[PDB]
């Protein structure tokens, strides 16, 4: 994989602060703006129970893991297109590989 | 004697790719700085500090306004309604460096163009031909508004910048951009769960969200959401009034609305006071970073 790894502690900081206010990570994480990122490293986009997902978040159906996660997370909208995720982008490789690196721990 | 009348003049030399290059310096170093106020970024203060820049305009005498750039002196610059604006004008203080020609006007204007368009808002038309105007021109402190008052306030003030009903609703849906600092204005915390991206949040959560008017650690009175959002007493007034609440409801069910509605006053915000001669170029419209294949 092209992801290398970065700070799980930087990462923390990074998803309290530009990914906390829509989503949980720890199980039985309530629904909110987005849903719970729990468990979303080997599942499907869009297969979460509880949530309502769009129907192009859904009919994407790609294999979550960390390299297409970083295509995503750079641009949202432009790796699925009709995405409700308001959502600007880690335009930094460092930002992406450290938030990665925190979210694989958080999504166990 | 008639009052002064402002006459926009295009600095010497400079067309739309000179302009367009002061667009990608701010653009970049908003990406680039990307960690200030916790990860926000630098959007929302330079929409704010164009707002307060071009929110100084009197109609009756075409005092204020962002032609003079004036806040560059400390008489506005120190103004209390105009606390953490410090911040932004830090901001530009390099892109000015590295563009001398420009006028502040027009940087700073410019700023609030660039990032509401970086924050993926609609595109919003600007002109360039400011003139910096001497210290004597600075307007006094108390012509921004005031965040706790009602809806009979916010029509009143709003009057003195030529905007309706229809125009004040549209602007101040900028309220779901950054957040409210305690150490600031006497308020704390943001409007929405997306205050570096513009939407239309800001319509609903007005209309879908309980709010509760409690008292906050600054002893000031402020709604706020079960979810953790903030309104102001301005900001909540809008529900309240009944043709201020229709529009609310419309631009809620219609961002593609709301988006042209924006640009249009908000252009006409920073544009207000200044007179643009006949010979004067078209109205720039700069493609974004995203536009330029970053
Ligand atoms: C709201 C303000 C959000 C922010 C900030 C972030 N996310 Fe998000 N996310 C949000 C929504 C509304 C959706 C659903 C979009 C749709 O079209 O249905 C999502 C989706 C995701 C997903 C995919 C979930 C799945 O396929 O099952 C992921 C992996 C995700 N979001 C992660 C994520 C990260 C890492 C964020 C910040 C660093 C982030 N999101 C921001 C709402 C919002
Ligand atoms: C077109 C844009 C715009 C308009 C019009 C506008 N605002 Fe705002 N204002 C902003 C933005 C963006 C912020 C958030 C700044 C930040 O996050 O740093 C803000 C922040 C504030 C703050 C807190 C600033 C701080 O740092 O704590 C107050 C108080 C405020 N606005 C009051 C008002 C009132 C009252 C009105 C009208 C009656 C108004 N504003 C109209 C854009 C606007």
């Amino acid at each position: 994989t092209e992801f290398k790894a970065g700070s799980a502690k930087k990462g923390a900081t990074l998803f309290k602060t530009r990914c906390l206010q829509c989503h949980t990570v720890e199980k039985g994480g309530p629904h909110k703006v987005g849903p719970n990122l729990h468990g979303i490293f080997g599942r499907h986009s869009g297969q979460a129970e509880g949530y309502s997902y769009t129907d192009a978040n859904i009919k994407k159906n790609v294999l979550w893991d960390e390299n297409n996660m970083s295509e995503y997370l750079t641009n949202p909208k432009k790796y699925i297109p009709g995405t409700k995720m308001a959502f600007g982008g880690l335009k930094k490789e460092k930002d992406r590989n450290d938030l990665i690196t925190y979210l694989k721990k958080a999504c166990e | 004697t008639t009052p002064l009348v402002h006459v926009a003049s295009v600095e010497k030399g400079r067309s739309y790719e000179d302009f367009q290059k002061v667009y990608n310096a701010i653009a970049l170093k908003l990406r680039e700085d990307d960690e200030y106020d916790n990860y926000i970024g630098y959007g929302p203060v330079l929409v704010r500090l164009a707002w307060h820049i071009s929110g100084t305009w009197d109609k009756h005498d075409n005092t204020g306004g962002s032609y003079g750039g004036t806040y560059r002196f400390k008489k506005e610059f120190n103004d209390p309604s105009n606390a953490g604006l410090q911040n932004g004008f830090k901001f530009l203080e390099p892109i000015h460096k590295e563009f001398p020609w420009i006028s502040s006007g027009d940087l700073f204007s410019l700023g609030g163009v660039t990032a509401v368009q970086e924050m993926q808002g609609p595109k919003i038309p600007w002109r360039c031909g400011r003139v910096d105007t001497p210290e004597d021109t600075t307007p006094d402190n108390g012509r921004l508004p005031d965040a706790d008052k009602d809806a009979g306030y916010v029509r009143t003030f709003f009057q003195r910048l030529n905007m309706n009903d229809r125009e004040v609703v549209a602007l101040m849906g900028a309220h779901a951009l950054g957040k409210t600092h305690l150490k600031n204005s006497g308020y704390e915390g943001p409007g929405g769960a997306a205050n570096n991206v513009f939407t239309n949040e800001f319509y609903l959560n007005l209309l879908n969200e309980d709010w509760k008017l409690e008292k906050n650690d600054a002893n000031n009175e402020q709604w706020d959401s079960k979810s953790g959002y903030m309104m102001l007493p301005t900001d909540y007034s809008l529900i309240q009034d009944p043709k201020y609440l229709s529009i609310v409801k419309e631009y809620a069910n219609d961002q593609d609305k709301f988006f042209k509605d924006f640009s249009k006053a908000f252009e006409k915000l920073l544009e207000n006071g200044i007179t643009f001669p006949k010979d004067a170029p078209s109205p720039f419209i700069f493609k974004t970073l995203e536009e330029q294949g970053l």
